[PDB]
C-alpha cells in the first residue's frame, strides 16, 4: 500500500 | 500554554494577503482521510471561528500523479459550483476506501451522482474561473512552502502543529486543534 | 494461474527469519483495511484456500491515530491474548469509522464488555505481561519489514502481496486472485 504520511 | 513551537509554529516568510484560515489536503493522503472523515477537523474549526472569519480549503497535487492533477481541477470545480459538501465524502471514499476512482471520468461520475448537472460540470471544468482556481491553489501552496498534508495556516503567519496536541482522545484532540485556530485568528 | 514476481507479489530484498507464515498488518483507522475486512473479507477468503497447517497472523499498527492508535494496538493484543478477535473486529471497525462512537480507550473497553469479555477480565489482560509482550511483538514485526502503510500481507518473511498488480475491476475476481496468490506463495 501507499504510506500513511503525506510528504514531498 | 499557547507557545510558539507547541500547538503551532510561525512562518519565517509570512504570506501577505493570504486567506484567514487556510487548509491544504489531498484526496490521496490517508492522513487527510483521517482528518476529514473520522476527526471532522474542518467542521469543528468552523464551529469555533468568530462570525466574520471564513475557511478556505485547497487541494494539493504532489501526490497521485496525473490523477492528482485532475483531482485539484475537480476541487476547483467543487469550489466554483459551491458543492464541496456534496463531493468530499464520495471522492475520499472513492480514492482510498473502494479504490474505484482511477481516472478523470470516475471523478465526473461522483459529481453527477451528487446531484450536480452534467452540463454544469463540463462548463465549469473547461472554464477560465476553474483555470484561475487551479492556479490559485498552486500559488498558495508555493507561497507557504508546502512540504506536506494535512496542513493549516492562520493569517499567512502561523502553521498548526498537531504533533503538539493530545491524541489519547479524539474529541480532546479535535477541540485542542479547533481552539488553537481560534486563538491564532483572534 | 501465472504468477509473476513484481505483478501479484514482490520479493523482499531483506527477508525476515522467524516471521509468521502469513502475516497481515492493519489499522482500525484505515478505510481500505475496513474494505478488506468488512466488505471483501480478504482474511477469511485467504484462510479458505490455505491448508489449515498454514497459520494466519494479524497484527495492528500504531502509526495511525496517535496515542489512540497505540491503545488500539494494545486492545488487539488483548483480543489475541484472549482469543476474541472474531468477536471484536466488526464492532471496532464500525465504532472507529462508521458510528464514530470509539473516541478513546474506555470506548474500546466497552466494545469488549459487550462482546462478552467482563470488565475485570479485560483489565487483567490489558495490564498483563502477555499483552505487553504481544504489543512489542506487533511493533517488532512491523519494524522488521520496514512497514510504512496498511493493509499489507507478507508470506514466510520473504514475499509481500501486491494488490496493485492484480485485477481490480471485478471485486469477486480480485478476492479470488489475492487468496490464490497467498496460496501459491505459501505452497512453497
Amino acid at each position: 500500500p501507499i504510506p500513511f504520511l503525506s510528504q514531498k | 500554554q499557547y507557545e510558539d513551537g507547541k500547538q503551532y509554529t510561525t512562518l519565517e516568510k509570512p504570506v501577505a494577503g493570504a486567506p484567514q484560515v487556510l487548509e491544504f489536503f489531498s484526496f490521496f493522503c490517508p492522513h487527510c482521510y483521517q482528518f476529514e472523515e473520522v476527526l471532522h477537523i474542518s467542521d469543528n474549526v468552523k464551529k469555533k471561528l468568530p462570525e466574520g472569519v471564513k475557511m478556505t480549503k485547497y487541494h494539493v497535487n504532489f501526490m497521485g500523479g496525473d490523477l492528482g492533477k485532475d483531482l485539484t481541477q475537480a476541487w476547483a470545480v467543487a469550489m466554483a459550483l459551491g458543492v464541496e459538501d456534496k463531493v468530499t465524502v464520495p471522492l475520499f471514499e472513492g480514492v482510498q476506501k473502494t479504490q474505484t476512482i482511477r481516472s478523470a471520468s470516475d471523478i465526473r461520475d461522483v459529481f453527477i451522482n451528487a446531484g450536480i448537472k452534467g452540463e454544469e460540470y463540463d462548463a465549469a471544468w473547461n472554464s477560465f474561473v476553474v483555470k484561475s482556481l487551479v492556479a490559485q491553489q498552486e500559488k498558495a501552496a508555493a507561497d507557504v512552502q508546502l512540504r506536506g498534508v494535512p496542513a493549516m495556516f492562520v493569517n499567512g503567519k502561523y502553521q498548526l502543529n498537531p504533533q503538539g496536541m493530545d491524541t489519547s482522545n479524539m474529541d480532546v484532540f479535535v477541540q485542542q486543534y479547533a481552539d488553537t485556530v481560534k486563538y491564532l485568528s483572534e
